[PDB]
RNA sequence: ACGGACCAAGGAGUCUAGCAAAUGUGCAAGUGUAUAUGAUUCUUUAAACAUUUUACGCAUAAUUAAUG
RNA sequence: UUUUAAUUUAUUCAUUGGAAUUUUUCAUGUCGAGUCGUGUUCUUUGAGAUUGGAGCACUAAUACGUGUGAUACAUUUCACA
RNA sequence: GAUGUUAGGAGGGCAAAUCCGCCGAAUUUAAGCAUAUAAUUAAGCGGAAGAAAAGAAAAUAACUAUGAUUCCUUUAGUAACGGCGAGUGAACAAGGACCAGCUCAAACGGUUAAUCCUUCGUUUGGUGCAAACCUUUCGACGGAAUUGUCGUU
């Protein structure tokens, strides 16, 4: 895919598409990002506003292993486990699920969504936000704990 | 445990007899050529705690070297940018001590090969190493069980920096973290960094 | 289909037609009896909408 | 650089010419990998080359809920399986001296793989007929019959592959026996909170159990 | 987080002893060749100026002894161990 | 690719002020012809070209799998028409259903006579002839790199069981054989076209 | 004002990494199958096919120096 | 034609030797020195009150230690070699 | 220690694509330029193999822990370094390939160096025409070795 490009359209324009007046010149404001807070810094004080500066203390060896956590919200519960196991459990009023999320992958709850009105769920995870707690045992569920 | 009381008593270097000792055998040391054969072990404790035996194909040789570093090379004043001006201060990498059987294994004795060098002694400006060199050739050292490997082609092991000092200066004495980058040699592991990879199917 | 039947759920009578696909959304407990016509759709939507009973009206049935 | 485009990020300032190496021979590489371990099974008269690994739980927190291969069982698992290091080692078993058992459901799980695989193994005689017992807890030599019925047989190879997992991430449990009193943020909280006191604590025990 | 040997770790995912449930489990010839050694050797220089400082036996010479031995050896736990050693050694012999 | 240091081997001076000359580099020395000429670069003769093509382009292309599977199920669906057969370019007005299977005996055929009497029994002479005399010396400088012929595609047979196939349809020219479970698109659909007169065994149907 | 005595051939916005945008396509809260694994594929075949019930990247939730 | 397995098939009589596991005791044994390390200087590194190395000065402790646990310190644990 | 046209053997130079150490720049970029960057690169010197080098923890984590070395995807253009500018740039874990582990030293053996070797011999059988080689163990002399070989862990 080669006679796509533009160029291939001005063969006979001594221009080439580049100018004629200005010309095109090797690197005309300067190699690289090389005109901070001299020449080019309307730019970046335009589209990169806190590019410049340091801020905040040091972690040494972050270890990025340690404070792995993937997050859901309290809402998708219900859709992780299969729906017809979903109707099953709505349908009695005596059963309620247990969704232990570290078989899913999974590690915090957090309280976003807007659950099922009276149905009880027992949820496991190795963590648990306030307002999901609220939540949950608003509705007769339960958070257990697991490690 | 001969051998161990001699250890304990080498291992002060500070005691009224171990220094009038250090300083005699420093004297008589000096006066005698650069590089020599010592016909038996002066340490004996040190040399068959390491790879020393006592068969056929065994040679013990003494050496000096100069301390100090080694300065820069160029003539007279140089020529660079600022931060190489200075040539006086500058060091070396390789270590006095591999040094040392470098100048023994280097050309005079091809024959034979180098496996380590201990302590001697000191002086002001003259250092002293004993370096143990082995003959690749005599029959015991090739049917022995043991050692022979030595006899199978490898040679110059102080040009390459195979030798405990070698591992030494070379950052392959110390694993994990302290050391991480100069395991597969330092080159290779900088080369293997810095490369990039591709694949045919992107 | 969450948004899809909030937004029928003032009248049920009437079909939907959506010009691009419609996605089956998890956070979405129950669906009811839902008439639609897009272009793609999801086998995940499919399955849950042919539960529900409805059916899936392609364009030219349309 | 230009308007609004990324800050360019490129790490190619230095020679790349000298060291781009693409790789066109990935299949040809695979074809000849196989073709010399088959040759090298075939070569071994039919003892499958692959070796038993145990199954040990992965390090770090992120992995912390999973088994994988490791390298070789501790001595421990190994007498209770009855075998010795340097007897079991030249049979398809890995061996070393690193890893310490410290959970006991972990040996127990690693003891009964042993023996199944000391169980699951049918011992070929050594030198042609002079079938015996056997010394460190090997299986016993079986004879000229048994071999000649089995050599012809598929040799087994999901024990040597490692264990699926059970997940059963889907279970219930009668409402009836949901304790709704247990505060999870406040147990959390508290034991964040309550951290550094305890620690106290514990090293005063130390210290006093030092005497 | 330090462990707790016994009273298996709970539940919880974080605090003290944090983490699963699962079940936990459980001289003749030195001083011989020290003595002989020190007859044949003997003091060092530096250990002359520490067992003078340490004879002088106030608390400043304490103080400038440990200071002297630190500065002289390097590191403070090894001096600390001279120190400690060779006033053992000083007593013994004073007695 | 080309050698990395295409014509790049000689000396770089390039003296161009005072001697009325091109600025162009030149090359040292003298007697030979060589001296005083334009050296190294993409302008003169043996200067090597501009851009020297690497041997690290991007030659493959990764391609979605679900993509791959999708083409594959459009094209084995697509010769389920007569219409579109015919406008491809196989001669099969003599068939009766372009669906055409044959029972598994064919997989177990082993003389090239008997399968090419078949074949053409099945009303395929025309195709037979076709394929016969397309062969042909094809045009340009290719003949010369070892691609002399340029033969057309005839039919191709799906078989699930090889009791001869495979060595019994080939040295028909213009016919190729392909697995159940290994077909590829690149013989299913030959050239980006549509549809691949196909004649299938009843395992394989 | 500067280059052009003349003719024939060669002669210049290309390639790669990364990002963004526009367009077309598949799939869709998932996506990509990476290294690599198996196969009576093993002229063409250095390609196609295939991948036992959490590998990862990118996305699903943001924010503060930071314990969180 | 080179190798490399299954496939044949081994039987007598004897000595010498050694190994593994398994009961009972002795005894808690050894374990790499101008080396580690510190200070200083130079270079190198993503290493940041110094990552490695090297010159120079001082110079060690014996497994109840000494080296790590990416911020310099003293007190004291624990984990791993 | 010297001495040897002593007997028996080795080293020297050529060749470098990959590899192994030392020394060691500048062009350039930073739109100037001195820290930096080019680069632990180019040049030079010295050394081997068919692969080498690395390799059996004075490791990593911090968890229900893994477990020699090397290499491929990823961690990641991240933690971090930096006239905090241009720029530079990791390691652990994860998934794969392959997967082999060991002995010097220290201890113990003195009613016994239980060793080793040169040379000269003795023979156990065999492929090969010849030639040559592979397997084969009882010594004699002379040694070296207690300033420590071999046995055992």
């Amino acid at each position: 895919a080669t006679r796509f490009k533009k160029n291939r359209k001005k063969r006979g324009h001594v221009s080439a598409g580049h100018g004629r007046v200005g010309k095109h010149r090797k690197h005309p404001g300067g190699r690289g990002k090389a005109g901070g807070l001299h020449h080019m810094r309307i730019n970046f004080d335009k589209y990169h506003p806190g590019y410049f500066g340091k801020v905040g203390m040091r972690h040494l060896n972050l270890l990025k292993n340690r404070t792995y956590c993937p997050t859901i919200n309290v809402d998708k519960l219900w859709g992780l486990l299969p729906e017809e196991k979903k109707k099953e459990f709505s349908e009695n009023k005596d059963i309620a699920p247990v969704i232990d999320v570290t078989r899913k992958g999974y590690f915090k709850v957090l309280g976003n969504g807007k659950l099922k009105h009276n149905q009880p769920i027992v949820v496991k995870a190795r963590y648990f936000s306030s307002v999901a707690e609220k939540k949950i045992k608003a509705v007769g569920g339960q958070c257990i704990l697991v490690a | 445990g001969a051998y161990k009381y001699i250890q304990e008593i080498w291992k002060k270097k500070q005691s009224d007899a171990m220094h009038f000792l250090l300083r005699v055998r420093t004297w008589e040391y000096r006066q005698l050529p650069v590089v020599h054969r010592v016909s038996k072990p002066s340490r004996p404790d040190k040399a068959r705690r390491l790879g020393y035996k006592a068969i056929q194909g065994f040679v013990i040789y003494r050496v000096r070297v100069r301390r100090g570093d080694r300065k820069k090379r160029v003539k007279k004043g140089v020529h660079g940018k600022p931060k190489h001006q200075g040539v006086h201060k500058q060091k070396s990498t390789r270590n006095l001590k591999s040094v040392a059987e470098g100048k023994v294994g280097k050309s005079i004795c091809g024959n034979l090969r180098v496996l380590n060098s201990y302590w001697v002694g000191q002086d002001a400006v003259y250092k002293y190493y004993e370096v143990i060199l082995v003959d690749p050739n005599h029959n015991a050292v090739r049917n022995n069980p043991k050692i022979n490997w030595i006899c199978n082609p490898h040679k110059h092991r102080e040009l390459r920096g195979l030798t405990s000092a070698g591992k030494k200066y070379r950052g392959l004495r110390v694993k994990g973290h302290l050391s991480a980058k100069s395991r597969p040699s330092i080159r290779a592991n900088w080369k293997r960094r810095q490369l990039i990879k591709l694949r045919k199917c992107r | 289909l969450s948004k899809l039947q909030y937004h029928m759920a003032n009248h049920p009578n009437d079909i939907a037609v959506v010009v691009g696909s419609i996605t089956d959304d998890k956070r979405l407990f129950s669906l009811k009896q839902l008439k639609v016509c897009a272009l793609r759709f999801t086998e995940t939507a499919r399955k849950r909408i042919e539960d529900a009973g409805g059916e899936c009206l392609t364009f030219d049935q349309l | 650089v230009a308007h609004n485009n990324v800050l360019p990020n490129v790490h190619l300032h230095k020679w790349w010419q000298r060291h781009v190496r693409v790789n066109f021979s990935k299949n040809i590489k695979k074809k000849k990998r196989r073709l010399l371990r088959e040759k090298r099974r075939k070569a071994n008269g039919g003892t499958p080359i692959e070796k038993l690994h145990p199954i040990v739980h992965c390090p770090t927190q992120r992995y912390n809920f999973r088994t994988r291969l490791g390298k070789g069982f501790t001595f421990e698992e190994l007498k209770g399986a009855g075998l010795t290091p340097r007897a079991a080692q030249t049979i398809g078993i890995c061996y070393d001296k690193r890893r310490k058992n410290r959970s006991e459901e972990s040996l127990t799980k690693n003891v009964e793989r042993l023996l199944k695989y000391k169980n699951s193994l049918v011992m070929i005689p050594l030198k042609k007929n002079k079938a015996k017992k056997g010394i460190g807890g090997i299986p016993a030599d079986a004879d000229k019959n048994t071999i000649k019925e089995f050599r012809n047989k598929k040799p087994l190879l999901s024990i040597f592959k490692k264990e699926k997992n059970t997940k059963p991430f889907y279970e219930t449990i009668e409402v009836s026996k949901i304790d709704k009193e247990f505060l999870a943020y406040k147990t959390l909280r508290r034991a964040k909170l309550a951290e550094r006191r305890k620690n106290r604590r514990q090293q005063k025990k130390d210290i006093k159990f030092k005497s | 987080g330090r462990k707790s040997t016994i009273k298996p770790a709970t539940g919880i995912a974080v605090g003290f002893n944090s983490g699963h449930v699962v079940t936990k489990r459980n001289s003749k010839r030195k001083e011989l060749i020290k003595d002989v050694v020190r007859e044949i050797t003997g003091f060092s220089p530096y250990e002359k100026r520490i067992i003078e400082l340490i004879k002088i036996g106030t608390s400043a010479s304490t103080k400038r002894s440990l200071k002297y031995a630190k500065k002289k050896l390097g590191t403070h736990k090894r001096g600390k161990a001279k120190r400690e050693e060779i006033q053992k050694v000083v007593i013994l012999q004073r007695r | 690719a080309v050698k990395l240091g295409a014509g790049y081997e000689t000396s770089a001076e390039s003296w161009g002020t005072g001697r009325a000359v091109a600025r162009i580099p030149r090359v040292p020395g003298g007697g030979t012809h060589r001296a005083g000429q334009g050296a190294f670069g993409n302008m003169c003769r043996g200067g090597g070209m501009f851009n020297p093509t690497k041997i690290w382009r991007r030659w493959g292309r990764k391609v979605n799998l679900k993509e791959k599977r999708y083409a594959v199920c459009s094209s084995i669906a697509a010769s389920g028409v007569t219409s579109l057969v015919l406008a491809r370019g196989h001669r099969i007005s003599h068939l009766k259903e372009v669906p055409l299977v044959v029972s598994n005996d064919i997989e177990s055929l082993s003389k090239t006579k008997e399968a090419v009497n078949f074949l053409v029994s099945l009303g395929l002479k025309d195709e037979v002839n076709r394929l016969v005399k397309s062969k042909k010396i094809r045009a340009g400088k290719g003949k010369m790199r070892n691609r002399k012929y340029k033969i057309r595609n005839g039919p191709l047979i799906i078989y699930e069981n090889d009791n001869g196939v495979k060595k019994a349809f080939r040295n028909i020219p213009g016919v190729d054989l392909c697995k159940v479970t290994k077909l590829n698109l690149l013989k299913l659909a030959p050239g980006g076209s549509i549809g691949r007169l196909c004649i299938w065994s009843e395992s394989a149907f």
